């Protein structure tokens, strides 16, 4: 079913494309600020969707055999610093209390595809903000020694589909990926990795 | 297939709101090859809901 995915996902990619392509050009020529306001939103909607699109296509083919995953030591503590910023921003338009809390054990740098965990862990932040009403968002990076050889642990607490490609990504990555809920604690997704 | 209705509806709320400003842009003033412009996204995003309207009749 993968490649059918992928054959889908392509088919839904070209138009798109098309529609940026055609805003980029409009961008460029004479428009009136309300006239540039209706192109520049036609344009962040596009690229969300083409964003979305992508990474469809992209785990269609990671399961299709079709390309592989990335295997290269990266800073994690970056990567995570990087996601966090991305969301910094809405933390305070959105009256949220973000929380970064890297554990001591944690090493700073690991082996694994860093594009691909980025897109997980902005998932799981994208999720926790838009479940979250002036709340506490905490995200946890520790270490999970159950089961053997000691594993890392992203997790992200708060007070969808993108949130389903995640879950394929961390399964492909040999990893697991769970869900905890409390009437009090919130709600926490999380994802344990191999090291 | 649940996927396939939550990937259509994912799609579609984004692509009425690309129709509707790519609508209202083409009653504005504008140039012809803005205007052409603006045809091949109305075509393009068209082209993309029939897609989308297969996927969710597929789905069922």
């Amino acid at each position: 079913k993968a490649e059918f995915l992928a054959k889908i996902s392509h088919e839904i990619r070209t138009p798109m494309n098309g529609v940026l392509g055609m805003t980029e050009l409009l961008l460029g020529t004479p428009l009136s600020a309300k006239q540039r306001d209706y192109v520049q939103t036609i344009h962040s909607a596009g690229n969300e969707l083409l964003t979305l699109i992508n990474e469809i296509l992209d785990i269609s083919k990671l399961e299709s055999g079709q390309i592989e995953l990335d295997e290269v030591q990266f800073d994690l503590n970056a990567l995570i610093e990087d996601c966090l910023d991305i969301f910094r921003v809405k933390a305070e338009q959105q009256r949220i209390e973000l929380i970064s809390f890297t554990q001591p054990q944690v090493p700073r740098v690991i082996g694994g595809d860093p594009t691909r965990l980025r897109q997980v862990v902005l998932s799981l932040l994208d999720n926790a903000f838009k479940q979250t009403e002036e709340g506490e968002i905490l995200l946890v990076v520790a270490l999970d020694d159950q089961g053997e050889t000691p594993r890392l642990r992203i997790a992200v607490q708060d007070s969808h589909l993108g949130l389903i490609i995640a879950r394929q990504l961390v399964r492909l990555m040999g990893g697991e990926f769970g869900i905890q809920s409390g009437s009090s604690q919130g709600t926490t997704l999380s994802l344990t990795l191999p090291l | 297939s649940e996927f396939l209705a939550n990937m259509s509806h994912e799609i579609r709320t984004p692509l009425n709101g690309i129709l509707g400003f790519t609508n209202l842009l083409q009653k504005s003033e504008l140039s012809p090859r803005q205007q052409d412009y603006l045809t091949t996204i109305q075509k393009s995003a068209e082209s993309l809901l029939g897609i989308i309207n297969e996927i969710l009749d597929f789905s069922k």
